[PDB]
């Protein structure tokens, strides 16, 4: 009844999909000592 | 000459003069310090 | 019906997020724009362009991070990936500043891309595109001070770079170099900045304060159908009320209304012009009389020389590290101080 | 409506999190790794804690030449021995 | 799958206690290792 | 370099996974 | 003539206020 | 005579174009397929 | 102190020809025919 | 009535009248450059164009006459301080005699076209209403743009007939009005060489006249004509005011930093030339020159042209003003009267010192001596408690160089350090302050006041093509919008096309 | 001070002795008065394009709009029909008095936090302080912009008030 | 309205109001023109900027003495 793969799902995905990378990245600093 | 059909009245109401002489008033209050520098 | 007009059809589709041929350009340069400043922030350094740290990377937090402006050997140059700097290196680019034209420049063409939005939805939809009007204002703030103010120095490098604390820093030495709260152009903008929050939040609290009871819930704003066609506050009352305690007051909503898109609108105008003319050290710095009565007499003090001594402060002490491409050595017995600070 | 699913109906649907109970933790692990490897400082040329500087130098290596910047740059890696 | 079999206040509770987490390991970072002072 | 493959092997595992899983509706809709 | 510039100007404000609050047209209801 | 920087403006000449056309081309594609319907 | 000699004049002008200008228009505008 | 901020649309459908508003505008435009020119005729000190030139005393139009080949008085002088020239009638007096009269004939057209509105011409012979075919009056006045473009790149420029342009050697020393030859090659587009300027009219001439005739001889597509709404006279307005925001912007740049057609003899050097020391390199390049063919230090220095050190002088750098500083550039620092000569520093051991240069930004600088490694070797200290490099203790002279202290040297520290302040600001010059009452304060150029006012009114009109543009396009509701607007035309999924009510 | 130059005073010693600008009730404040100006411009513009027609085009809108009439003098369903597409149909109130809550709420609970950043930093409890915080491998300072921030700041510490310090801590 | 000498000689400069050709007429190669008119400014900055170089071009008052 409903479409999976609209121009919103893109939209969505370009934004949370880098998101959910950078976390992670930024997550990894947190343990980084000089 | 005959009458130009284009021409229309202009009008300026009392708050619009009270609101435009605030505006100017104030300007003037704010800018003289730099004209006289 | 040929291909020019479906895809008019298909870019006008009324969807969750409408995209129109304003689309195609703002889609792309805010992504970018956005994308950049995040990239930027997360893992690039300013260490070869400014001597700064500025990424998550780094060590830096989030009031600390920044997409730092280039070198201020770079000038005034696009600093294109594919150009003579960066020669097409991704992170010689990334060491030389190219992310902060590529956001700036990005970003100029996706506010162009917005307003254009504005314009294309306003006509879709029926209505005047003062939405769009009262949007020049951002874009003329924008312009003036990260293109014309920058363009006007000696670089890239005296624009505002990306970052919470890097504001703050642009503010503190527009203060000490340039005397921008001096500046009658600024004065305006203030106004019409504190002056448009004011409008906001009376406007606001008048609307909520004379209210009609339109339901029986004490929590009244379910008492509200964006169909009906009556005014849900009173205009006569709320006149009545704020012409008894200041003296005036609205009568007319629409002229309300265009007032409050005017003041904050107008304010930001005004600061883009002097943005503009501090782009040429065209700066509101003195007032010639005070210092030929200042100079001759050494007991005449006023705010205004009170507050130069501040800016002559924050020149000598901020310079060496804010402009290291000068190489500023001020030996400890030059730097001016008041007693025993 | 605009035709497309309501959110609500997705997050809350089983299938959406059997996707995504694998997609989430794969990119917030795939960035992670981004970082630990070290790959972050080679791809955007960012200085590890003890690239900074040379052992006794204290000068900034700043960038002074606007179409020979690359190699000053380059020359600056270099001077890390 | 059918929506609405998970129950909208428990994926509001937990995403909610995730950005607790994830927020709460930065401030953490603002003590340990890089950016701490130490 | 083997730390863009380390690194970016969760990805394509992810889009490899969820292509999977979303396949028969995608062909139905396309 | 600075000092009465800005004087000058004070006052007249001080006035329009005056006659903006009690010689305004008068709201009128329709 | 053709410099580096000659060469890298066709560089970047060459790069817009391909990227207005492929993001045209896909556009123009889809509106194709997905029409609006009329009555 | 010295000023701008030229100060006044400036003031002087810049308040009075905008405020003619509304002035002029207020009148004519209460002349008209009610 | 008419709001006070609208009392001009009476003109929007009366050709006649709006012609004679254009005219009276025009008569206006040309009024202001005549005044002008006799204010900065009644104004101009000619007696100087080393030290005193046209730029120094703000002139504003003397130089856009100079640029274009008027550089001539009747009363004898020249910018380029000759004697006993002829210019002919056309001198600045001319030109701003000219420009009355043209101002004068302009407002009496405006007064016919005013009283005689309502001339046949104006009317649409099919409906008898006010029309202007705009396409076709953009291919005249377009063709007519293109012919008078060319005209003055073939025939002004090139001085097959006219006086040619400004051109000066690249320190800004010898220029004067040359016959430029266009240039056809790549370096016809750079900004600093005049052929270009030449090249550039004749081409975009020649395209002018090519276009011109095209669109007097093809009318619009039915769909431009649509969407840019053509019978519309506010459209024309607003690309029209899109089309000289760019060229306002453009002005501004090039006057900024700098081209063949913003020569520094005639507004004054850029900001970027104190920046980049372009004025020392030279002077330095010349006096090792002069040792290496055997010169004495003093004959060296004293071989510098005055006008070449005095442009090495921050005192003329563009970037050095005030918004509310106002006046020429002598009412600040004074009328310059002469080099006192270069200035070099010494400590008690002989070793030459340098003062740093004040950058642009700062209003007030300290003063530091270093030796030729940028190690600190003498400054002037704040607090004295602690002083190692004091003027006093490392026994810091100044010998002068050229110019009128040439040969001379001074020891005693109150001299010495008042030397080194003037050194930061670069050479060194004698000034009359009296003369103008000058405050001592820093005053910016005519390149200055001109880039800003531009950059200032581009800002400007972007507003208004915005505005305008806007009322083009929404004219059918800038009085409000469809009272019986549907609910369904913005209610989301009605409609499958936004505001599209057949796609229902 | 009462007075416009003496408030800039003001302003800078504050940012010298409380380092204001990185407190977060400031920018707090920041938020609310840049939003407030933000809100007022968004609300005006939207009211006045979906303003319904009510006279002819050599007349002022404003004149469509009668004192005490019953009838709303704009669509409000247009207007957000308009600003629920510029942005997305969510992000865009359709509720009036919803609405109007949120242009009070905003920019007053802004200047509250405000307030109390200045009523608070009245007892010294000041910005963040960042200074010298990123250190290298050997313990070199690696500045950040926090850092340069610092450096102004001090150099409005050591020039204000010059005659009026005798020791070498300003404590108050 | 009046009629003159003048204003008969240039009556049809004035008479195609509203005239257009059908559709998109020359639209195309308008935009061509535009597209060409761009790369050129693109040019010309780009060469004011230093990002485009050239041979025998020396952006600078140094371009030619
Ligand atoms: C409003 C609505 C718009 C909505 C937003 C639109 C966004 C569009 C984005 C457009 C981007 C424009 C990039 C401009 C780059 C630039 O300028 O780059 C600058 C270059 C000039 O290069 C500079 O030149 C300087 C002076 O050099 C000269 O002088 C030197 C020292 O003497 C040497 O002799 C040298 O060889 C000689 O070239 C220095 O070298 C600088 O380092 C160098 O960067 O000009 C040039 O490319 C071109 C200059 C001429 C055209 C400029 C028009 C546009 C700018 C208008 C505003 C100007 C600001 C005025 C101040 C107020
Ligand atoms: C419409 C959206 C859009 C817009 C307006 C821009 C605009 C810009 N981009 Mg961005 N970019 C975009 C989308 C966009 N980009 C996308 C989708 C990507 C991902 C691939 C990027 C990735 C990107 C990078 C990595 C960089 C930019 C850069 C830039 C800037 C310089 C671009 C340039 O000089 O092109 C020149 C090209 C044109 C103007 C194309 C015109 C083509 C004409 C009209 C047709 C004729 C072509 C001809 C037939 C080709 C012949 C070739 C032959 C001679 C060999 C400019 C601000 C640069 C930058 O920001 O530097 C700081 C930069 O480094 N962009
Ligand atoms: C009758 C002919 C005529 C002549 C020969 C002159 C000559 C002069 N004028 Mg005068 N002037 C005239 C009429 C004339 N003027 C009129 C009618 C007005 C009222 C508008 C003026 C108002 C005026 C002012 C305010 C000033 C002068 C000035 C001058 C002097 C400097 C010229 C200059 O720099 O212009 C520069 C001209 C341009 C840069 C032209 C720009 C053209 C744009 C870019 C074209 C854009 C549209 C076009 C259609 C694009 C397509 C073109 C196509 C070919 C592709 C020069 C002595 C200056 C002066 O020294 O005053 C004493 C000055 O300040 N004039
Ligand atoms: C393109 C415009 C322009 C430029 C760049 C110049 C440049 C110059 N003029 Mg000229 N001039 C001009 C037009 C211009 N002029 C016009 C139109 C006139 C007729 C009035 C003159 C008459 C004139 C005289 C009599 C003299 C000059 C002089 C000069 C020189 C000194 C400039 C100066 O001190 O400015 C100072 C600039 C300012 C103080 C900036 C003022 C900013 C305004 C007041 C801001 C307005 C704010 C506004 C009200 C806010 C509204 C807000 C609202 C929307 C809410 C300089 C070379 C002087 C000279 O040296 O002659 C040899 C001189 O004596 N000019
Ligand atoms: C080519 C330039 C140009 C022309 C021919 C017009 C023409 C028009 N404008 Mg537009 N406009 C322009 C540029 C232009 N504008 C620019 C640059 C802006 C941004 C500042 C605007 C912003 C604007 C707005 C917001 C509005 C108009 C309106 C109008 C229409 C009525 C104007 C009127 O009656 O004013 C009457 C003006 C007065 C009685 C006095 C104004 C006094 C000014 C503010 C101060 C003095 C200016 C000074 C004398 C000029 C110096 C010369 C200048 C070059 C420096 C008319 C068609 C109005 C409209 O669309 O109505 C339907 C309208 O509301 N314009
Ligand atoms: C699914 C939905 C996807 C939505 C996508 C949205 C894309 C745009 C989002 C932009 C977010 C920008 C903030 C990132 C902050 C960050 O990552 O900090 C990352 C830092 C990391 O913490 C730092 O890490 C370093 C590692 O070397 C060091 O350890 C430092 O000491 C440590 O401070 O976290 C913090 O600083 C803690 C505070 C975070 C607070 C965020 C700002 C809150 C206010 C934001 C206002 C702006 C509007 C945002 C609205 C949304
Ligand atoms: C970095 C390099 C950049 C260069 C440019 C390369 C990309 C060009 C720009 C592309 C931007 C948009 C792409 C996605 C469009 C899309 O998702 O349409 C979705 C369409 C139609 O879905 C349909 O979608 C419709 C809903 S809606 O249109 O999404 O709103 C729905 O009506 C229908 O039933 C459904 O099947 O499906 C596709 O075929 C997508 C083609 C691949 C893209
Ligand atoms: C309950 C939480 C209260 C939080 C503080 C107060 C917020 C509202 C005060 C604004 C005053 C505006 C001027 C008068 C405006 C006015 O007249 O208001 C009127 C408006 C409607 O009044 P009603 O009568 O319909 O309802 C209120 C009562 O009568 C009970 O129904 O009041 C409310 O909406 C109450 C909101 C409670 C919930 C508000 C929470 C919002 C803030 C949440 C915290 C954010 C902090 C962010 C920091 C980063
Ligand atoms: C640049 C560039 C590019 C691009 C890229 C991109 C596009 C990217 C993107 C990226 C992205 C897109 C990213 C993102 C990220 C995100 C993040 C990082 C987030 C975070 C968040 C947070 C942290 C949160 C917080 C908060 C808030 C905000 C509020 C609430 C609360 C809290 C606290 C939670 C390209 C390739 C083209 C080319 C080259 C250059
Ligand atoms: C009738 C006649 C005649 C005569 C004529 C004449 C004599 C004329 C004159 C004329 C003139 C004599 C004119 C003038 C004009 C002027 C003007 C038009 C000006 C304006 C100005 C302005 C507009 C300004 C403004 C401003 C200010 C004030 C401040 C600052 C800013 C500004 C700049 C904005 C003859 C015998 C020839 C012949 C025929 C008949
Ligand atoms: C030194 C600075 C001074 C600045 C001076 C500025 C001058 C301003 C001049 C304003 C011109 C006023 O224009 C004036 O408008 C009114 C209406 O508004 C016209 O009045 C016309 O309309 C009204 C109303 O329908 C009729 O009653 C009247 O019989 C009719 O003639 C006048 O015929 C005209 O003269
Ligand atoms: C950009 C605008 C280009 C329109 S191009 C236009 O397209 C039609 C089919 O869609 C053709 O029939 C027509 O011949 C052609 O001129
Ligand atoms: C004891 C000081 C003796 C040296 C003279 C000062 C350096 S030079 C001096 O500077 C003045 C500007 O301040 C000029 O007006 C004046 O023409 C010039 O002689
Ligand atoms: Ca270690
Ligand atoms: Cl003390
Ligand atoms: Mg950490």
């Amino acid at each position: 009844s409903y479409p999976i793969f609209t121009v919103r799902w893109v939209a969505v995905h370009t934004l949370a999909v880098p998101t959910i990378f950078f976390l992670g990245a930024i997550a990894a600093m947190q343990f980084i000592q000089r | 000459m005959e009458p130009n059909p284009n021409r229309q009245p202009v009008e300026l109401n009392r708050t619009s003069l009270y609101l435009g002489l605030l505006l100017i008033l104030v300007l003037a209050l704010l800018f003289s310090s730099y004209f006289f520098n | 019906r040929g291909w020019f007009d479906i895809l008019d059809d298909w870019l006008k589709r009324d969807r969750f997020v409408f995209v129109g041929w304003s689309g195609i350009l703002l889609f792309p340069c805010a992504y970018l724009a956005l994308g950049g400043w995040l990239t930027g922030t997360t893992f690039v350094t300013s260490w070869y362009t400014h001597g700064l740290a500025s990424s998550y990377l780094e060590g830096c937090n989030f009031l600390t991070v920044a997409v730092s402006t280039p070198a201020n050997s770079m000038g005034h140059s696009l600093l294109l990936l594919w150009g003579p700097e960066a020669q097409g290196d991704f992170t010689r680019w990334c060491q030389l500043g190219g992310l902060w034209t590529f956001i700036a420049l990005h970003g100029a063409f996706g506010l162009i891309g917005f307003m254009l939005r504005q314009f294309e939805i306003a006509r879709l939809v029926g209505v005047r595109p003062y939405n769009a009007i009262a949007f020049s204002a951002p874009i003329a703030v924008f312009v003036s001070v990260f293109l014309i103010y920058p363009l006007g120095q000696s670089s890239w490098f005296f624009a505002p770079s990306f970052g919470v604390a890097a504001i703050f820093r642009f503010l503190l030495f527009f203060q000490g170099f340039h005397n921008w709260t001096l500046n009658p152009f600024h004065m305006m903008g203030v106004a019409g900045v504190l002056g448009g929050a004011l409008l906001c939040a009376i406007h606001g609290a008048t609307v909520e304060n004379t209210l009609f009871q339109d339901g029986e819930g004490a929590s009244t704003f379910r008492a509200f159908n964006p169909t009906q066609a009556e005014e849900t506050y009173s205009m006569v009352t709320a006149n009545r009320f704020w012409s008894q305690i200041f003296g005036i007051a609205f009568s007319n909503k629409r002229w309300l209304h265009f007032f409050m898109l005017f003041v904050p609108v107008t304010g930001l105008w005004m600061s883009a012009i002097g943005v503009v003319g501090l782009a040429l050290n065209l700066r509101s710095y003195d007032f010639i009389s005070q210092e030929i009565r200042a100079a001759e007499d050494p007991e005449f003090e006023t705010f205004y020389t009170k507050n130069l001594l501040l800016n002559e402060g924050i020149r000598a002490w901020m310079a060496p590290q804010d402009q290291p491409h000068e190489n500023f050595v001020f030996p400890e017995e030059v730097l001016p101080r008041g007693n025993a600070l | 409506t605009t035709g497309e699913r309501p959110f609500s109906d997705i997050i809350t649907s089983v299938r959406y999190w059997v996707i995504h109970s694998i997609t989430i933790p794969a990119l917030f692990i795939a960035g992670w790794l981004f970082v630990s490897t070290g790959l972050a400082y080679d791809v955007f040329g960012t200085p590890r804690p003890d690239s900074y500087y040379a052992q006794e130098q204290r000068s900034i290596p700043l960038v002074t030449d606007r179409f020979e910047a690359k190699q000053q740059v380059e020359t600056f890696l270099e001077q890390l021995k | 799958s059918e929506g609405g079999r998970i129950p909208l206040w428990i994926v509001a509770t937990v995403a909610g206690m995730g950005v607790i987490v994830i927020v709460g390991l930065f401030f953490y970072g603002a003590y340990a290792g890089l950016g701490s002072s130490l | 370099d083997w730390r863009v493959l380390v690194v970016l092997l969760p990805v394509l595992l992810a889009a490899g996974w969820a292509v999977r899983n979303i396949l028969p509706y995608a062909v139905k809709q396309v | 003539m600075e000092t009465i510039t800005y004087v000058f100007i004070f006052a007249c404000i001080i006035a329009l206020f005056f006659f903006a609050i009690f010689f305004r047209e008068p709201p009128r209801i329709t | 005579t053709i410099t580096p920087s000659l060469k890298g403006f066709f560089i970047g000449l060459l790069s817009g174009a391909v990227v207005l056309g492929l993001t045209f081309a896909v556009l123009i594609a889809i509106s194709q397929i997905d029409k609006v319907q009329r009555s | 102190m010295e000023v701008n000699q030229l100060g006044l004049i400036a003031t002087a002008l810049f308040v009075l020809v905008p405020s003619v200008f509304l002035i002029i228009l207020y009148v004519q505008t209460e002349s008209q025919q009610k | 009535g008419l709001p006070w901020y609208r009392v001009h649309t009476v003109l929007i459908n009366d050709p006649g009248r709006l012609i004679a508003a254009h005219l009276m505008h025009t008569a206006l435009v040309a009024g202001w450059a005549g005044s002008m020119a006799l204010y900065e005729l009644a104004t101009f000190d000619p007696s100087d164009p080393v030290l005193n030139p046209m730029w120094r005393q703000g002139m504003f139009v003397l130089p856009f006459m100079a640029r274009l080949g008027v550089t001539g008085s009747w009363s004898g002088w020249s910018i380029t301080g000759e004697t006993g020239i002829d210019p002919g009638f056309w001198s600045f007096e001319g030109v701003a005699l000219a420009h009355i009269v043209l101002s004068g004939l302009l407002f009496l057209a405006a007064c016919w076209h005013w009283v005689y509105w309502d001339l046949e011409l104006f009317r649409d012979p099919r409906t008898g209403e006010p029309a202007l075919d705009l396409p076709k009056m953009f291919g005249i006045h377009l063709f007519l743009a293109g012919l008078l473009c060319f005209g003055f790149g073939a025939f002004h420029l090139t001085g097959l007939f006219g006086p040619g342009m400004w051109v000066s050697d690249p320190y800004g020393l010898t220029g004067s009005v040359q016959p430029v030859a266009p240039e056809w090659g790549p370096d016809g587009f750079n900004p600093y060489n005049p052929g270009g300027v030449v090249a550039h009219h004749i081409a975009a001439g020649i395209v002018g006249i090519i276009a011109g005739l095209f669109h007097i001889l093809v009318r619009p597509p039915q769909r431009l004509y649509k969407a840019l709404r053509m019978g519309n006279i506010e459209t024309v307005l607003s690309s029209s005011i899109a089309a000289v925001f760019f060229a306002a912007f453009v002005v501004a740049g090039t006057m900024w930093y700098g081209s063949a057609t913003t020569p520094i003899e005639l507004f004054g050097p850029t900001r970027y030339q104190w920046d980049s020391s372009y004025f020392q390199q030279e002077i330095n390049r010349r006096v090792q020159a002069s040792l290496a063919s055997g010169a004495t230090l003093e004959e060296a220095w004293s071989a510098i042209p005055e006008k070449l050190a005095f442009y090495d002088y921050i005192g003329n750098n563009p970037a050095k003003g005030g918004l509310f500083r106002t006046g020429p550039m002598n009412k600040g620092d004074g009328i310059a009267q002469a080099w006192k000569g270069h200035a070099v520093f010494r400590n008690k051991e002989g070793e030459e010192l340098f003062v740093r240069r004040m950058p642009a930004f700062f209003e007030s600088f300290p003063v530091i001596l270093t030796d030729k490694n940028g190690v600190v070797k003498a400054d002037i200290p704040f607090r004295r408690a602690e002083s190692k490099y004091s003027f006093e203790q490392q026994g810091v002279t100044v010998s002068f160089y050229g110019g009128e202290l040439n040969g001379q040297t001074f020891t005693d520290p109150p001299t010495v350090k008042s030397y080194a302040r003037k050194a930061i600001f670069g050479e060194i010059f004698e000034f009359d302050t009296e003369t103008l009452n000058s405050d001592g304060i820093f005053r910016t150029s005519p390149r200055g006041w001109f880039t800003f006012a531009h950059a200032v009114f581009a800002l400007l009109f972007f507003f208004g093509h915005i505005w305008h543009g806007a009322r083009t396009l929404f004219r059918d509701v800038f009085s409000g919008i469809d009272p019986e607007l549907s609910p369904e035309q913005v209610e989301w999924g009605f409609y499958q096309k936004v505001g599209d009510v057949t796609t229902r | 001070p009462l007075g416009i130059s003496g408030t800039f005073n003001f302003m800078i010693v504050f940012q010298a002795e409380h380092n204001i600008l990185m407190h977060p009730f400031h920018q707090l404040g920041v938020a609310g008065v840049f939003g407030g100006a933000l809100f007022c411009a968004m609300h005006g513009s939207l009211v006045t394009s979906s303003l319904i027609r009510e006279t002819t085009e050599t007349e002022s809108a404003n004149y469509g709009y009668k004192f005490g009439q019953e009838e709303e003098t704009y669509n409000i369903v247009a207007a957000h029909g308009y600003f629920g597409r510029l942005i997305f149909q969510y992000a865009s109130f359709n509720n009036s008095r919803s609405l109007h809550f949120f242009l009070a709420a905003w920019p007053v609970v802004g200047v509250w936090f405000a307030a109390l950043g200045i009523s608070t930093m009245a007892f010294n409890l000041n910005g963040f302080n960042f200074n010298h915080s990123v250190i290298d491998a050997k313990g070199n300072v690696i500045n950040t912009w926090a850092d340069i921030i610092n450096r102004a700041n001090l150099g409005m510490e050591v020039m204000h008030e010059r005659n009026a310090h005798n020791f070498p801590l300003d404590l108050a | 309205a009046r009629r003159t000498w003048l204003g008969d000689i240039l009556r049809p400069l004035n008479s195609e109001y509203g005239k257009v050709a059908p559709g998109w007429g020359t639209t195309p190669l308008m935009a061509v023109f535009m597209g060409l008119f761009l790369v050129f400014l693109l040019i010309i900055l780009e060469i004011y900027n230093s990002t485009l170089i050239l041979d025998g071009v020396n952006v600078s008052w140094k371009a030619l003495g």
